[PDB]
């Protein structure tokens, strides 16, 4: 066989220890999921510094806590705009997930609160900015560098899926790099508690699994497809399926054909063919052996999963350290934060 | 080349969700 007695016993023990960790982590998650934290700071505790990102319903700003001097990233959502754009459930769900999860590669919600006009989520500030910018600048990551990031996503999805959470938003734009070179996942606006199947068309074209495109009910295996897309794009510098228009992207995704750069190792191509598998009965992460088919793949043979979790592996890349430096985020026009004398949409946001 | 095709796609910047 592939393993002698010592190696097989070690692997079996490791896999049983994962089950034990996940059972405890579920218990902790469910307590916070059923009794969420609310109203843990207020706006005048913070000085606003600068905008790190903007969207249709709000913005993320660097702020400084006046007493500690600590910097945070504050997501500000205009209650009236959230209602108008039909994002009440997504907004409440994102905050409920963030306050309940706990994992070293998931961003931490330090405070949350609301006022007459806005909802506020105060999260850790992650000064390395988005993986996206680093990837486009460097061009592509070497296989060991891509693997270091991929291993963190594998463990994060193993954790989230144990909680029956599907993520549905994986892409370099949604992965931040911290000062130690490790990944932080921040956006939970498309995540959903799903024990079985779900049906919403959501995600980003390049990262959509075929079953989403084909308007099927789908499950957590869409996240493993997305992992394949991410690994490919990290190692190649471009994603496996692209075109001028989304419809042409979708034709490629559903086709069952993927092509690889000549510098990809055979081990990498084998992993990617098993992740980017259209046939759900064959896709890694969706078989009887679950996440272990991925973690035990030859491409990950050098990965010490516990050392990654414990953050004891030396990262391949440390973003330039300039603690409130914003250099790894884009520049945006600074608009004011207005708070009305009258409470807006109170009933809709009671749970926030 | 594939890289040139990627540039030609116009989808090298940050991608929006559907
Ligand atoms: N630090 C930090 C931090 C930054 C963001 C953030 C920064 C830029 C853009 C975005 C959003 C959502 N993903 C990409 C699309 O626009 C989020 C979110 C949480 C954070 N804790």
């Amino acid at each position: 066989g592939h393993m002698g007695n010592a190696a097989a016993a070690k692997k079996g023990s490791e896999q049983e220890s994962v089950k034990e960790f996940l059972a405890k982590a579920k218990e902790e998650f469910l307590k916070k999921w059923e009794s969420p934290s609310q109203n843990t700071a207020q706006l005048d505790h913070f000085d606003r510094i600068k905008t790190l990102g903007t969207g249709s319903f709000g913005r993320v700003m660097l702020v400084k806590h006046k007493e500690t001097g600590n910097h945070y990233a504050m997501k500000i959502l205009d209650k009236q705009k959230v209602v108008k754009l039909k994002q009440i459930e997504h907004t409440l769900n994102e905050k409920r997930i963030l306050q309940a999860v706990n994992f070293p590669f998931l961003v931490k919600l330090e405070f949350s609160f609301k006022d007459n006009s806005n909802l506020y989520m105060v999260m850790e500030y992650v000064p390395g900015g988005e993986m996206f910018s680093h990837l486009r600048r460097i061009g592509r990551f070497s296989e060991p560098h891509a693997r270091f990031y991929a291993a963190q996503i594998v463990l994060t999805f193993e954790y989230l899926h144990s909680l029956d959470l599907i993520y549905r938003d994986l892409k370099p734009e949604n992965l931040l790099i911290d000062q130690q070179g490790y990944i932080q996942v921040t956006d939970f606006g498309f995540a959903k508690r799903v024990k079985g199947r779900t049906w919403t068309l959501c995600g980003t074209p390049e990262y959509l699994a075929p079953e989403i495109i084909l308007s099927k009910g789908y499950n957590k295996a869409v996240d493993w497809w997305a992992l394949g897309v991410l690994i490919y794009e990290m190692a190649a510098g471009y994603p496996p399926f692209f075109a001028d228009q989304p419809i042409q992207i979708y034709e490629k995704i559903v086709s069952g054909k993927v092509r690889f750069p000549s510098h990809f190792s055979s081990d990498l191509k084998d992993l990617l063919r098993n992740l980017l598998q259209v046939d759900l009965t064959k896709r890694f992460g969706n078989l009887k052996n679950g996440v272990n088919d991925i973690k035990n793949h030859k491409w990950f043979a050098t990965t010490d999963w516990i050392a990654i979790y414990q953050r004891k592996v030396e990262a391949p890349f440390i973003p330039k350290f300039k603690p409130g430096d914003t250099s790894n985020f884009d520049d945006y026009e600074e608009e004011e934060i207005r708070v009305s004398i009258n409470e807006k949409c109170g009933k809709e946001f009671t749970e926030f | 080349t594939t890289y040139a095709d990627f540039i030609a796609s116009g989808r090298t910047g940050r991608r929006n969700a559907i």
